[PDB]
């Protein structure tokens, strides 16, 4: 729980909800 | 894909590697996303800021820029002459010029003044060729404008200051003689600049299958990002971690990079497969989707038909010979070079061998159309020969003393009836009869719409031509329906209404009227002959300009998608069997004991994870070769194709990733790099 | 949309027959046709219960039939806080107490054999286990049989007469009634 | 004792059968909306009664209905739980559960897991125990019955719109079903020493000078619909392996065959609904294959044993840690793979004790999702997602569109199919990994080395599916522990309700279609092959790193 942990569980975040994002809204992608 | 193509499409693979650009590809925007942070990690080490070697990440991050490079670059042959060009729509509005006029009587202050920066209320003056700058009003003058790019005929139409024939349209040119025009819309919004904005504006869809695919992707990069993500924690709690470049290089190489450039393979194998068939494609999905057509709208006049209207049938008007009428015909339509005036003249030659009438120089005054009296004709010596509409004779007649007898007007409406424009002739004061212009059908066409019916695909002919001859030549090809009078806006919406049913239209067009519709539609085959503007919006042209080469695009249609099956196969079994190769090597850091797992032998976790990025980067180059090189295109029922997928793809695509990475290791050891 | 009057109306019936009248009927039923085994199948010497013969209890003397351990919270087989010692293969702890009971029950034992029934080692599931196989209650013999001044042969048909085997031979284990066993063994001497 | 171990497979199996498939033809009359054969005078009564009008609901107003039992459920629960104390039927004056006590366990009854961070003997009284935790056994498997229900009419029913009427479904199920197989077990679990009574806790004087006190609850009613409904809640803290829970053999393989019973049902009344035998008997060959090889796999794990147990003086090395002398390791190791694959949780040994890999098998057929044999309703559903995901990837592959039952299957599908598929293992690997970056989560653990891990991650993976079977090592009875597996067990079961409820939506709005080369048949080997295959790929990609730094760890060194 630091600098490079809390930014690798919010990146790891933010990529999931993109291809979250994609695969709902498939067409687009 | 000749020399310049493939420089542009590698342009525009750099000028896509901006993430904006990127970010409408997951598999590849997560390649580019871990790119760029083993760029920087290995910049870091390089600084001294992290301990590590510097030069293994700097070389999984110069394979991972090839990897992403290669893809924009598969993806910009495939995939970026795509959209439509409203370019010639476009050249056509920016190069105009319009003769503003002073006192718009008639005036004599011709002001070239750019088209494009006329107002409405403003008066213009256009004259013989001269395209009609912009869309407006007549009111003096009355000419013959040549609007072909609205109805997609090629019938001259008489503008006449003041009736119901009286709104000139911008672009369309202008063929008789002088006319003033006054503008009535401002420059934003014209016929012209609709059709502009109509044209580029109008996105295909894309096809289930890429959609499906594409969930796919998405599904299995989920699967392997929480794998890799939580695989931290869990190393961290079991002794010794996995260092982060290991763990961002194990993510962007586990991710299914096969399946994502199965896309571009595809496409560039089914326009090579299309060159082949003697078709120019600009769209790799134009293929697949016409393996999945449904319907096919068809223009008329240049698609169907040749497109100009030859003349049929010599008709007396019940006394005179056909001989004379003939002799008529060809001596009016003798300076005409139309190909409607030139075809009078060959038809009349042969039905009545007329050579002796065929003179360069003869003293006979040449009468061309005038839009006033709407007739041309000549006057060879005491004669007075005239041909035009039946109106406009009748006109002269009536107003030349004599008398229009009543079976002429019957074999003028019957000419009419049969799908053909009439043309009646006169000789001073008696009418000699009528020409049957009627459009000639392309060739034989009944049999191959009959077997695009056989094939399952509907058959509509939308044109922009009477009812009349609309329904005759429905008739006479054998299509399912047809819609006639269609401005560019309604062969528009049918396309939106037919493929919001679902299913996937591909219309084959030739002219600027047809560049929305084939701008929309799913596999828009241009004629060769057409129109840049039709050729520019069409995914695709035909260089034999025949309007059922659909049959033959389907057939290799299904071709790609039997292609496109094999090599799904492939990928996916080669993503998978990849992802056991790859990962045993990640935990032999962990527990020493977990070596047993790394059943490949291979060196190291540094070693594999860079075979990894080598092998998926030439797997996705291979991958091409691969799809270009077909498969046994048989008819296989669901089942036994699935067995033979499997069997042979599927089985292929388990030893590829195991032998391949195994032999990049070795090269990698022997070679001394790791 | 989930409508109020039946969503509750179905909650609230649900509730009263899955609530009361099914433990109530099961009751009902259970205690007039089977009132010693709904009760929970307690032995008795007239007044005082002694246990139930499902439970199984930590019998410690030299002359007893000892079952498993039981690894209860507070003392062993203690019916108020049943639990196993969930402790894994790879657990030293476990090897710790493996050789600590098997260096007890090769002392209790020094005239039967040296390999220890590897049940009397381990300790069962619940930590109530009433219930030994034949073979680990028979490795006991000669050391019952001493405590006890009983001849092999009267504790083998002993043994035998509590024994249990299931219906079918493959779903379940032979197994010797512990309390009953030493309750019986106690009858015997008197 | 591989003879007897195969008998044992074989007799359960078949007796299974036996049993399922005439009711599985029963069931398929309520999934028909037909009545049951005596009971249509008394549904007319009691439904006037109950405001139930058998108006059709379209899937929101089903989904809506089921979620809205399901919660005022949890409410109730809750509730009952926490105010323990003012309630009757309480000998031992026990006082109300915590908040996050009362959270979790409301949670996890109303979601079918009855995952027990507690010892029912000094927590719960036998209000809470029967007025609260099994009319949510009843409640939750009947839901469960009626969401599988919605889905088969979706793909049974023409160019309709709606999936039949949830009420009904409800009552239909409970009353007619679930309540007279759950009495009959009952009473059988009672002829063979299991518990019912509202008596005190029992004081015993031991046969020495010691002294035991015997909980004495309402035992019987509340097993038999545990495992009826395969939710798995214990009355005691050894779930099952108590001797007032299950008795003697007997009721161990009656226990077993009710875990499986309405699954394998539900497999034959789809098979029936559709007219298609075939298809029912497709999805039983490919649950069955994956059962029976994990039933040997574990057998042969735990009859290998302990190591050190030789070693350390001995006769066998056969792993008896955590299992009762009663039933013998091959029962143990039948149970723990039927528990773990029917989503059921009810355990007759101590999972922590078994060895690595007789660990891996159950805690690998819980991640893969519960499909073989599933949770009651819950399995057929889930391995219709995955069903609907191998046809998918079927026509994918041949080039053609893909078909099911006749019905086309668009990309909506696909989406949610993808999504629910989904949901329960980004639950389980981001829950595990949560645990294992807090103190408060990896300090639970009891096991050292790679097993604690394990014990995390089964408890998580658990938790997440539905399941209810823990490690029991790992002590999660804090704050953290129960409100990280409350959200785990919500979110797995209505995340994977919704979008199961939105495609049988989709799917009820469309018609069958005719033969055509683009329709792969989906019985014979060929697509029982493609289907297990498609399973054990998504289960294997997503957690092969998980477990194998756990068990395979362990088993390793
Ligand atoms: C290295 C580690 C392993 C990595 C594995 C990844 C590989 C996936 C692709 C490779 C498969 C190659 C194996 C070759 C299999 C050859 C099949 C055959 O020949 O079929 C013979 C008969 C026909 O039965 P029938 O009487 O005709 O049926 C009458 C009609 N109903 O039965 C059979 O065995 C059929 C067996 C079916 C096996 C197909 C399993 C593929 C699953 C793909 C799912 C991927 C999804 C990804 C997850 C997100
Ligand atoms: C409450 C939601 C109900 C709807 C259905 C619920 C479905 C499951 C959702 C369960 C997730 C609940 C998370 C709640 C966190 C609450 C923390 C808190 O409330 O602090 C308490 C006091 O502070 C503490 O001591 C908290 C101790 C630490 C809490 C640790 C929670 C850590 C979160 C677990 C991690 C994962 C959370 C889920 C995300 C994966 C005070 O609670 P209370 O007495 O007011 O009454 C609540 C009655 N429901
Ligand atoms: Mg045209």
């Amino acid at each position: 729980m630091s600098a490079g942990v809390i930014t690798g569980v919010l990146l790891v975040f933010l990529l999931l909800g993109y291809l979250v994002y994609a695969l709902i809204n498939a067409e687009a992608f | 894909f000749e020399p310049t193509l493939v420089v542009q499409a590698l342009k525009e693979a750099v000028k896509k590697l901006n993430p904006q650009a990127q970010w409408r590809n997951p598999v590849m925007f997560i390649v580019w996303i871990g790119s760029l942070l083993t760029t920087c990690i290995s910049i870091a080490m390089a600084s001294g800021a992290m301990p590590g070697n510097a030069l293994f990440s700097a070389a999984i991050s110069g394979w991972l820029w090839i990897t992403v490079l290669f893809a924009n670059f598969a993806e910009a042959l495939a995939e970026g002459r795509s959209k439509a060009q409203a370019n010639s729509l476009k050249g056509v509005k920016k190069t105009a010029f319009a003769r503003k006029l002073r006192e718009p009587k008639y005036g004599a202050a011709a002001d070239k003044v750019p088209a494009d920066q006329l107002r409405k209320g403003d008066i213009v003056l256009v004259e013989a060729g001269d395209i009609i700058p912009c869309d407006g009003e007549v009111i003096e003058g009355g000419a013959s404008v040549d609007e072909s790019a609205i109805t997609g005929e090629a019938a001259p139409v008489i503008r006449e200051s003041g009736g119901d024939f009286a709104s000139v349209t911008g672009g369309t040119r202008i063929l008789s003689d002088w006319l003033v025009i006054e503008c009535s819309v401002n420059p934003g919004e014209t016929f012209l600049d609709r059709m502009i904005a109509m044209v580029e504006g109008a996105q295909r869809r894309k096809t289930p299958n890429e959609i499906a695919l594409t969930i796919l992707l998405i599904a299995l990069t989920i699967v392997f990002l929480l794998a890799t993500a939580t695989l931290w924690p869990f190393s961290a709690w079991g002794g010794n971690a996995v260092s982060v470049t290991v763990l961002v290089a194990l993510l962007v190489c586990l991710i299914p990079t096969t399946i994502g450039g199965l896309l571009s393979a595809i496409g560039v194998a089914g326009m090579s497969r299309m060159l082949g068939a003697n078709v120019i494609a600009t769209s790799g999905r134009a293929v697949e989707a016409a393996g999945d057509v449904d319907v096919l709208l068809l223009d008329k006049t240049g698609t169907i038909t040749l497109g100009n209207r030859q003349a049929s049938e010599f008709i007396p008007a019940q006394g005179v010979d056909e001989k004379t009428l003939a002799d008529a015909a060809q001596l009016a339509s003798l300076a005409d070079e139309t190909p409607e005036g030139r075809s009078i003249v060959i038809l009349a030659k042969q039905r009545f061998n007329l050579r002796e009438r065929d003179v360069q120089s003869l003293h006979a005054t040449f009468v061309p159309f005038t839009a006033q009296s709407r007739m041309s004709g000549i006057n060879i010596d005491n004669r007075m020969i005239r041909k035009g509409s039946v109106d406009a004779i009748r006109r002269h007649v009536e107003a030349n003393g004599g008398h229009f007898p009543t079976d002429v007007d019957q074999k003028v409406d019957q000419v009419a009836r049969q799908g053909a424009t009439p043309l009646v002739v006169v000789e001073g004061s008696r009418v000699l009869g009528v020409i049957a212009l009627k459009d000639i059908v392309k060739g034989g066409i009944k049999e191959r719409f009959a077997q695009l019916r056989k094939m399952g695909i509907k058959t509509v002919m939308i044109t922009g031509d009477n009812r009349l001859t609309a329904a005759a030549i429905a008739a006479e090809a054998g299509v399912d329906d047809f819609l006639a009078e269609a401005t560019p806006e309604a062969k528009l919406a049918l396309i939106r209404q037919y493929q919001a049913e679902g299913r996937l239209v591909a219309m084959t067009g030739d002219g600027t009227n047809d560049a929305p519709a084939l701008a929309q539609a799913d596999v828009a085959v241009a004629m060769n002959s057409g129109t840049q503007a039709a050729k520019e919006a069409g995914n695709m042209v035909d260089l034999d300009s025949n309007p059922t080469k659909l049959i033959e695009v389907v057939h290799i249609g299904k071709q790609m998608l039997m292609t496109r099956g094999s090599l799904t196969t492939f990928s996916i079994a080669n993503d998978v069997a990849k992802y056991f190769a790859i990962i045993p090597a990640a935990f032999a850091a962990t527990y020493p004991q977990l070596n047993a797992l790394n059943i490949m032998c291979l060196h190291s976790p540094d070693s594999a994870i860079l075979s990894a990025v080598i092998f998926n980067a030439l797997i996705i180059v291979f991958l091409i070769p691969l799809a270009l090189k077909g498969v046994s295109y048989k008819p296989l029922t669901a089942s036994a194709m699935l067995r033979r997928n499997l069997w042979i793809y599927g089985l292929g695509g388990l030893l590829v990733p195991f032998i391949g990475i195994k032999v990049i290791d070795l090269l990698l050891t022997v070679c001394g790099l790791v | 949309m989930s409508g109020l009057r039946p969503a509750l109306s179905t909650f609230i019936f649900l509730l009263l027959i899955t609530g009361g009248v099914y433990p109530l009927l099961t009751t009902v039923l259970g205690q007039w046709w089977f009132p010693w085994q709904a009760n929970g199948s307690l032995i008795r010497e007239g007044d005082t219960v002694r246990g139930s013969a499902l439970i199984g209890q930590n019998f410690t003397g030299n002359g007893y039939f000892h079952g498993r351990p039981s690894a209860t919270a507070e003392m062993p087989y203690n019916p108020q806080a049943s639990g196993g010692s969930n402790l894994a293969v790879s657990n030293p702890e476990l090897d710790k107490l493996i050789a600590a009971r098997v260096a007890a029950l090769r002392a209790a034992n020094p005239d039967a054999s040296a390999s220890v029934p590897v049940e009397l080692v381990t300790a069962s599931a619940s930590g109530l286990d009433n219930n030994i196989t034949p073979q680990a209650a028979a490795w006991q013999i000669p050391r019952v049989a001493k405590a006890r001044n009983l001849s092999v042969e009267q504790l083998t048909q002993l043994i035998a007469k509590y024994s249990q085997q299931p219906l079918v031979k493959y779903i379940g284990q032979p197994v010797v009634n512990i309390v009953e066993l030493n309750l019986a063994l106690d009858k015997l001497d008197e | 004792m591989a003879a007897q171990g195969f008998l044992l497979i074989a007799t359960f199996l078949l007796v299974l059968m036996v049993l399922a498939r005439p009711l599985g033809s029963g069931l398929a009359r309520l999934i028909n909306d037909i009545p049951l054969p005596g009971t249509t005078g008394v549904e007319r009564v009691l439904f006037r009664a109950l405001g139930v009008s058998d108006r059709e609901m379209n899937w929101k107003q089903y989904l809506c209905a089921i979620l809205g039992l399901n919660m005022l459920g949890l409410a109730v629960l809750f509730f009952m739980l926490l105010g323990q104390h003012y309630l009757p039927l309480n000998p031992q004056q026990l006082p109300g559960l915590s908040w996050d006590l009362a959270l979790n366990t409301a949670v996890s009854f109303v979601t079918n897991t009855n995952w027990r961070s507690y010892s029912g003997e000094t927590t719960l009284s036998y209000f809470s125990q029967m007025a609260g935790l099994t009319v949510q056994n009843f409640l939750s498997a009947a839901s469960g019955i009626a969401v599988i229900f919605a889905l088969i009419r979706a793909f049974t029913r023409q160019s309709m719109s709606t999936l039949g009427n949830a009420w009904v479904d409800l009552l239909r199920i409970t009353l007619w079903v679930l309540v007279p197989v759950a009495l009959l077990i009952a009473l059988f679990f009672i002829q063979q020493g299991a518990l019912q009574n509202f008596l005190p806790y029992q004081a015993v004087n031991t046969v020495e000078g010691a002294q035991q006190l015997l909980p004495m609850g309402p035992v019987a009613s509340q097993e038999a619909i545990k495992m009826l409904g395969t939710n798995g809640g214990g009355f005691f803290n050894a779930n099952s392996s108590h001797p007032f829970e299950n008795p003697t053999a007997l009721t161990n393989f009656v226990q077993m065959l009710a875990i499986f019973l309405i699954p394998t049902a539900l497999c034959f009344a789809f098979g029936e609904v559709m007219g298609d035998r075939r298809q029912g008997r497709m999805l039983l060959w490919a649950m069955s294959v994956i059962f029976v090889i994990c039933v040997g796999v574990v057998m042969w794990a735990e009859v290998q044993g302990n190591p050190h147990l030789l070693a350390l003086g001995t006769d066998s090395s056969i792993n008896m840690e955590g299992k009762e002398s009663r039933f013998g390791v091959l029962v143990s190791s039948l149970f723990a793979v039927v528990t773990t694959a029917a989503s059921c949780g009810a355990v007759i040994a101590m999972h922590d004790s078994f060895t690595a890999l007789g660990g891996m098998v159950p805690m690998w057929l819980m991640q893969i999702g519960e499909v073989v044999f599933g949770g009651v309703g819950s399995g057929l559903y889930g391995m219709m997602l995955f069903v609907l995901l191998a046809v998918f990837i079927a026509g994918l592959m041949i080039g053609r569109t893909p078909e099911y039952l006749g019905k086309k299957i668009d990309v909506r599908e696909m989406k949610l199919t993808a999504l629910a598929i989904l949901v329960t293992p980004t639950l389980v690997l981001m829950g595990a990994a949560l645990a294992m970056m807090t103190d408060a989560g990896r300090s639970a653990m009891l096991n050292p080395g790679p097993h604690g891990f394990s014990e995390v991650l089964y408890a998580v993976s658990s938790a997440a599916n539905n399941n209810g079977s823990a490690f029991a090592g790992l002590s999660a009875n804090s704050p953290f522990w129960n409100c990280l597996l409350a959200f785990c067990m919500f979110v797995g079961r209505f995340g994977v309700i919704i979008p199961v409820m939105a495609i049988a939506g989709s799917l009820v709005s469309k018609k069958s279609q005719a033969a055509s080369s683009g329709t792969l048949p989906t019985h014979g080997p060929l697509f029982v092959g493609l289907l297990i295959g498609t399973v054990l790929l998504v289960g294997a990609l997503t957690f092969i790193p998980a477990l194998a730094l756990g068990p395979v760890a362990e088993y390793l060194s």
